[PDB]
């Protein structure tokens, strides 16, 4: 199994998410 | 040279790259002095006596925008796509027409660069209408973009050259990519062609009175997303093609190289109203339609992340790389080709999770014209884009010119990526941060000093990598011309091949390639895209039209 | 073989890789979706187009007086005509009551400029010829900077308005 790979998409999706979902937060405390 | 009387196609690709590495060069030159204004620095005073000719903040980040994003990525772009493919057919391109594109964009740049350096066009690399520049930058910069007509005949003339003589055989992998990226290039290019023809050049030679600005914006996006796929695409030709040789690897899939490339041509054009969330007059109906198409844009570079992910893997195996994260310490970190790419395709990751913020409608009202905004870019553009260009100088130049890289120049070269990459990086957490407290783009706030009290701490970030991009900038000069201007030539240098790399081919490979060779289908698709998602709204912004007058403020 | 095998196991991750991608792409447009129903969604500029003469916005009809900018339009409900212009805004102070629905009404005799308050998600750009109309209530009285957030020329750093929300 290419291990090495999913390790780089898991960072990859944590930092999507981290971005979206702080944000999605900030805009509803200005809201 | 005898070299170039068998391969004319390698002196012409030099003078595109050349002239492409000047530009980069000159508009860097700003990009120090506007990190450190927005650490609350002003050194203006100094440059406005190193270049006397600078009147303003505003023509400096004109100058930056200009060069950097517009010349030095276009001019690139026809380096890679026309050489690239010349070479995986081995087929001369119409030398006719590549030195006509050439005379093409040198002549534009030269004719948009006079108003630019009087400050006749402070407008900024958008020149949003009502601000109105000289008539010469708007020739100038049209006749340059225009350069890129050229460069689409020659690549498939190439291409239709090729299939006569191969009836029955697939587009190689190269040629296929090279094909679809200058068709996309073709459907995005009309929105400013357009914008150019229709208001602007009448406009500035005060033929029309004025120009709606609204309809001059939606034109200019149509083109203004696409643009930065066109900066993108010859960077990811390189990372599939050559960067897994250098590598010590292996492409590890044909057919899910070339889907990527194909849902580029299919969903560069269509969403640009994601840079119109805060224009008024919009449905924003239409608006959420663009978010969604936006939103499947990534998909392509989603996919990018796993396919080069795994080629990389695959390489450090082969290297005797063992467990999770031994596959890295095995890969060529001694060979700037291989170093530059892969630390771009770091900063990428942070750099692609800020589009995809960007693109939910909603959420850019959070971020919309903050420093969050080219935070988000310098790791796209600045990053990725540039570092694959800096890197391949270390094998393209030896192959145009015969002069080699000596092991110091190398060495030279690990440090430039190296600080170029981490300057990026500190500029990124400055950015980011100070848009969340609300710090605008586009803004001399170094003038206001006590506006922003709230940005201090990410503002001492902005400070240390205007110097250390300084330094980078400082020994890229230093190391491009110690190539260029270096005696030695080895001529066997100049004829040996480029460094494709294999692929790992599977069963399933020829049935996906074959749907995906119907370019002619593809493109039609791609077009019909275009007329659902522009031309409701064009239809009714023509019908209402509202022409404005013209202001010079600077 | 190795490379066959290596192949085969790839394309297998990379199909899971790319339907999880998908249903995580297609959350966000629910999400999305979501705000498009409450009340922040008033922040979105009307779609309408709202042609104004910009040579004429200073002289006459409701931007011609700053003074009485203001107007009561429903029972808990303000509409505000504001001026972005090189370089500042018009009234200045901006004076407005906490907990009402204010609908502003952007226009510019000039050029682009921005209308950002800060704290809010009001961040709407101005277009000389239309009327940028918004939507926002304030919850929390006190005083809210505006920023020009769009390049307008030279005095482009200095140009900030203020609104006072009055308990
Ligand atoms: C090259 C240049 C650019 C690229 C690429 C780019 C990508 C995106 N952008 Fe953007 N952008 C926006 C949305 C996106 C989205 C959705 C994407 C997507 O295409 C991004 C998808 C990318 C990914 C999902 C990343 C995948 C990660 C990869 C491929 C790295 C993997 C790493 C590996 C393999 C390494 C492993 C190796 C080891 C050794 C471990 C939006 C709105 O939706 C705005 C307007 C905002 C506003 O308010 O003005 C915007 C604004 C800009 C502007 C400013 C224009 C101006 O002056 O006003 C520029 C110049 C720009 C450039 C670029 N942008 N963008
Ligand atoms: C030494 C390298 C660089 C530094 C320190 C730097 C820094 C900056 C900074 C701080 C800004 C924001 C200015 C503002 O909003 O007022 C900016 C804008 C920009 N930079 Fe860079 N930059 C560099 C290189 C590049 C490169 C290589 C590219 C593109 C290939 C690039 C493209 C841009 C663009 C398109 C803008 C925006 C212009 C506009 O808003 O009109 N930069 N740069
Ligand atoms: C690597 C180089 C790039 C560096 C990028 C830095 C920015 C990081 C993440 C932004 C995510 C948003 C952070 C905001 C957090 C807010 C939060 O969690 O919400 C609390 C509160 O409810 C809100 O009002
Ligand atoms: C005005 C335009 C000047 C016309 C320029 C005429 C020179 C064209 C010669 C040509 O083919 O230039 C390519 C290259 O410089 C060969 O080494
Ligand atoms: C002038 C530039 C030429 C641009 C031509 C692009 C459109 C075109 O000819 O494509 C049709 C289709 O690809 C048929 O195979
Ligand atoms: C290389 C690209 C240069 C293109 C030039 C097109 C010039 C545009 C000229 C179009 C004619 C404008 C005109 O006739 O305007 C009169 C109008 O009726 C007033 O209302
Ligand atoms: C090479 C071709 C150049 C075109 C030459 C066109 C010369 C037109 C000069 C007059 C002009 O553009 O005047 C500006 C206008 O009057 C106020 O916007
Ligand atoms: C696949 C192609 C895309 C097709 C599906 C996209 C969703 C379409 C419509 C939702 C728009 C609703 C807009 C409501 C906004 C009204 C509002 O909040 O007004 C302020
Ligand atoms: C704040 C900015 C953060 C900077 C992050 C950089 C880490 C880059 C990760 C890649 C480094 C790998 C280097 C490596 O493994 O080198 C092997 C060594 O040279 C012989 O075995
Ligand atoms: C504590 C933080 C303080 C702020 C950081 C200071 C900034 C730059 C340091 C210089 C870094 C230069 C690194 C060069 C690495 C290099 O060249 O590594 C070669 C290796 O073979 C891999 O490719
Ligand atoms: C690292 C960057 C983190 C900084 C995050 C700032 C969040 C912010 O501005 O606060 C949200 C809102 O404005 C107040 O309720
Ligand atoms: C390594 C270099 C810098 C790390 C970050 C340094 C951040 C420390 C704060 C610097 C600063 O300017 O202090 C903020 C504030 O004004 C104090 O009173
Ligand atoms: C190492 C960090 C290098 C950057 C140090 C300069 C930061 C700066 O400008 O700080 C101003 C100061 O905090 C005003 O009180
Ligand atoms: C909080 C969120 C945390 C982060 C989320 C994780 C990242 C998502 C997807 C990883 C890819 C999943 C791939 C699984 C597919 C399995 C498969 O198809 O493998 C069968 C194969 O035939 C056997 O050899
Ligand atoms: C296999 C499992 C399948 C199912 C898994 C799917 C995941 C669902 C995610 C999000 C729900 C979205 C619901 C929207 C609710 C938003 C609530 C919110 O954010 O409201 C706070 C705000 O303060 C209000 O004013
Ligand atoms: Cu008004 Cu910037
Ligand atoms: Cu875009």
């Amino acid at each position: 199994k290419p291990k090495g790979a999913l390790a780089v998409i898991l960072v990859l999706t944590l930092t999507i998410l981290v971005f979206w979902l702080g944000v999605y937060a900030v805009f509803f405390a200005r809201g | 040279s005898r070299v170039y009387e068998a391969y004319p196609e390698k002196k012409a690709t030099l003078y595109f790259l050349v002239l492409g590495f000047l530009a980069l060069i000159v508009g860097s030159l700003f990009g120090p002095f506007q990190a450190l204004n927005y650490g609350n620095v002003d050194a203006y005073p100094l440059l406005k006596r190193l270049l006397p000719f600078v009147q303003s903040y505003y023509q400096g980040l004109t100058l930056h925008g200009v060069l950097n994003a517009i010349v030095f990525t276009q001019l690139f772009a026809q380096a890679i796509m026309v050489y690239l493919p010349a070479r995986e057919l081995n087929m001369r391109p119409n030398m006719g027409l590549m030195w006509l594109s050439w005379w093409m964009a040198f002549i534009g740049l030269v004719v948009a660069a006079l108003p630019l350096l009087a400050n006749e066009a402070t407008v900024l690399y958008t020149f949003y209408p009502p601000l109105k520049g000289h008539w010469a930058f708007y020739l100038g910069a049209s006749v340059f973009v225009l350069s890129t007509w050229v460069s689409i005949y020659i690549v498939l003339d190439l291409w239709r050259r090729w299939k006569a003589a191969n009836p029955g055989k697939v587009t190689p992998l190269v040629t296929y990519m090279a094909v679809v990226f200058w068709l996309m290039w073709f459907l995005a290019s009309l929105g400013l062609v357009l914008e150019a023809v229709l208001f602007l050049l009448p406009w500035s030679f005060g033929l029309v009175e004025g120009v709606d600005p609204l309809v001059a914006r939606t034109l200019f996006w149509w083109t203004g997303h696409p643009i930065v796929y066109f900066w993108l695409l010859p960077a990811y030709a390189i990372i599939y093609t050559i960067l897994p040789k250098q590598a010590g690897g292996k492409l590890v899939s044909d057919p899910m190289a070339r889907l990527a490339f194909l849902l580029f041509l299919l969903l560069s054009t269509p969403v640009g109203f994601h840079h119109q969330f805060a224009d008024p007059g919009i449905d924003p109906t239409w608006k959420m339609i663009h978010s969604v198409l936006t939103l499947f844009v990534a998909v392509p570079s989603l996919m990018t992340a796993f396919t080069v992910a795994a080629s990389l893997e695959f390489a450090g195996r082969l290297r005797g790389g063992r467990g999770l994260f031994g596959w890295i310490r095995a890969l060529p970190w001694d060979n700037p080709a291989f170093v530059a790419p892969v630390l771009g395709l770091l900063g990428f990751i942070p750099g692609g999770a800020g589009g995809i913020v960007n693109a939910s409608f909603t959420l850019d009202y959070v971020v919309h014209n903050t420093a969050w905004v080219p935070g988000h870019f310098h790791l796209q553009v600045a990053s990725l884009v540039t570092l694959t260009a800096m890197g391949s100088l270390y094998w393209l130049l030896p192959n145009l010119t015969g002069k080699p890289i000596s092991d110091a120049q190398r060495r030279l070269g690990l440090a430039v990526v190296w600080l170029w990459f981490l300057g990026m990086m500190i500029m990124a957490v400055g950015l980011h941060w100070a848009g969340l407290l609300n710090v605008p783009r586009r803004a001399y706030i170094a003038q206001v000093p006590d506006a922003y009290p709230h940005a201090a701490v990410p503002m001492v970030f902005n400070v240390l990598a205007g110097i250390v991009l300084l330094v980078a900038l400082l020994l890229f000069i230093y190391g491009l011309f110690s190539v260029l201007l270096s005696r030695e030539r080895k001529p066997e240098l100049a004829e040996a091949p480029l460094p494709f790399a294999e692929v790992i081919s599977g069963p399933e490979d020829r049935r996906l390639v074959l749907a995906m060779d119907r370019i002619g289908f593809w493109f039609a698709v791609a077009a019909i895209l275009v007329v659902l998602a522009y031309g409701p709204t064009l239809v009714q912004l023509f019908g209402h039209l509202n022409p404005v007058p013209g202001w010079r403020l600077w | 073989v190795d490379e066959h095998k290596a192949h085969k196991a790839i394309l297998a991750y990379e199909k899971g890789w790319l339907a999880f991608s998908l249903a995580m792409l297609f959350v966000f447009i629910a999400l999305i979706a979501y705000t498009l129903a409450t009340h922040t969604a008033g922040v979105i500029p009307a779609g309408k187009l709202e042609r104004v003469d910009p040579t004429t916005v200073r002289q006459e009809g409701p931007w011609a007086d700053p003074a009485q900018a203001v107007v009561q339009t429903g029972p808990n409900q303000y509409t505000v005509y504001v001026l972005a212009f090189a370089f500042g805004y018009q009234p200045n102070p901006i004076e407005v009551p906490q907990g009402a629905e204010i609908v502003f009404k952007i226009t510019s005799p000039d050029v682009i400029h921005g209308f950002h308050v800060e704290g809010t998600n009001i961040n709407v750009e101005v277009l000389p010829g239309e009327v940028s109309t918004v939507r926002y209530t304030f919850k929390r009285p006190g005083e809210y900077r505006i920023i020009c957030n769009q390049y307008c020329g030279l005095g482009h750093q200095n140009m900030f308005g203020t609104i006072v929300v009055k308990e």
